[PDB]
RNA sequence: AAGCAGCUUUACAGAUCAAUGGCGGAGGGAGGUCAACAUCAAGAACUGUGGGCCUUUUAUUGCCUAUAGAACUUAUAACGAACAUGGUUCUUGCCUUUUACCAGAACCAUCCGGGUGUUGUCUCCAUAAACAGGUAAAGCUGUCCGUUACUGUGGGCUUGCCAUUUUUUGG
């Protein structure tokens, strides 16, 4: 995350009850970032798609405490979201209509692919089959390219 | 087109929970 | 020949005032200037006098009347 | 008009990258080592754009926005 | 500037619970190291609308007037209270040829940036806003909805006040 400096405030009470996820969450970063092996591509895509699960469920971690759950005040909210534990605007698509279920910002933005339209993970899994069902042959999308969810729409 | 409690049944079937659940369906 | 609930001369201003003074004469025209002696300033002037029938009308434009010399005033209609 | 703003990613994605950039012996680096070569004259822009951003003696560190490109290849401040 | 009269306002006590008429509403506020389009070197210099006047056919020029607006920089003139670099040409230096240069000019440029307007998107906070026509844009208009158009309490002031010659207390 970010690191702890003068100018940062102390934490909020209630933050230590919570340190050991966020901790959970830390180091399994601190091993993600190290180099693999990591010879192929399809496999070296993988473990950023390891690091986008990790800052992914870390950041839902703190949207389910704070308003799914109402366990934390908005002052350890705030102090989290300086702190850089989770992302402003990831939660902010997650109070969305539409978008409560979402991979990552990358997957949302019609400016980075190349048709104009978002990525193929927003499409719900039933409209793929769908699809699939309507030319006959299976569903030809496994694992997303930004992100590894094989779907995130807020259905599916 | 699948019904709402279809849908519930069928999310819970992919296998990981969030998004990156594999709907794979190997077993 | 209109007029709204009016409270004083000041709210009505610019109105096409008749004026009626102490010599048998009436003043018809605009408003431009008022003071606490009812000194009407009028705008386009045309006074009215009675030879004795016929109406002996005048030019005169705009004119600083005295105010004791006024008996009366009425509030005709709009301007313009 | 269609436009989302620019997606603010996680700074361990970045560290990845740059982290899987460090063998390059792979066949798979070719257009990314393409990008390297490319870079270079996008290279002096981003040194300005550190010493803009140079941290002051007042202050310990400066958490800096900062563009990376997917292949790692440079890295604007 | 105490008060009263008047006018206006919201909280209202009130007449209809009508046809009226004002105001407000006919899809919000704060922003963001968000971008897109304009626009930013000049008769001290800018546009909108309208009329009129001149070509040999009233077309693209150019003036005189009428009003409504000119955001952004500008006078020890300039978007930036800061300041680099490159090209051409000329004139100097170092010189041993060029690049790389010394350093002045002239004419141009290139980069770090910046302002303002509008549109859009994003974040946070909220929440009769109903129907119909269009443009490049808006309650632009039509239907329409709240306080409410006829008194009194409570606030504000745009006012006046607290007979003896020239005005309002008599020819
Ligand atoms: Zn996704
Ligand atoms: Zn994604
Ligand atoms: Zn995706």
């Amino acid at each position: 995350p970010r690191i702890k400096t003068r100018r940062s405030k102390p934490a909020p009470d209630g933050f230590e009850k919570i340190k050991p996820t966020l901790t959970d969450f830390e180091i399994q970063l601190r091993d993600a970032q190290k180099d693999k092996s990591s010879k192929l591509a399809a496999k070296s895509n993988e473990q950023l798609w390891e690091i986008m699960q990790l800052h992914h469920q870390r950041s839902r971690y703190i949207y389910t405490l704070y308003y799914k759950r109402k366990a934390i005040s908005k002052d350890l909210y705030d102090w989290l979201i300086k702190e850089k534990y989770a992302d402003k605007l990831l939660i902010a698509k997650w109070r969305k209509t539409g978008y409560e279920k979402l991979c990552c910002l990358r997957c949302i933005q019609k400016n980075e692919t190349n048709n104009g339209s978002t990525c193929i993970c927003r499409v719900p899994r039933a409209q793929l089959e769908e699809e699939a069902r309507k030319k006959g042959t299976q569903v030809s999308f496994h694992q997303c390219v930004h992100c590894g969810c094989r779907g995130c729409a807020s259905t599916d | 087109h699948f019904t709402k409690s279809e849908l519930k049944r069928r999310r819970k079937t992919r296998k990981g929970d969030g998004p990156w659940g594999s709907w794979s369906s190997s077993d | 020949i209109q007029v709204a609930h009016s409270s004083r001369l000041a709210n009505l201003i610019d109105y096409k005032l008749r004026v009626l003074t102490q010599d048998g004469r009436v003043y018809i025209g605009q408003l431009m200037a008022f003071d606490k002696h009812m000194n009407l300033v009028l705008n386009e002037c045309i006074e009215e006098r009675v030879p004795k029938i016929k109406v002996e009308k005048r030019v005169l434009g705009l004119t600083i009347l005295r105010g004791e010399q006024i008996l009366s005033t009425v509030v005709e209609d709009k301007p313009l | 008009n269609l436009y989302t703003p620019k997606a603010e990613m996680p700074p361990e994605h970045l560290r990845k990258i740059i982290n899987t950039h460090s063998d390059m012996a792979s066949k798979m680096y070719n257009t990314d080592k393409k990008a390297f070569l490319g870079a270079l004259k996008y290279l002096p822009h981003a040194i300005l754009k550190l010493l803009e951003n140079m941290p002051h003696p007042w202050e310990q560190a400066k958490e800096v926005k900062v563009l990376y490109h997917t292949s790692g290849a440079i890295t604007f401040v």
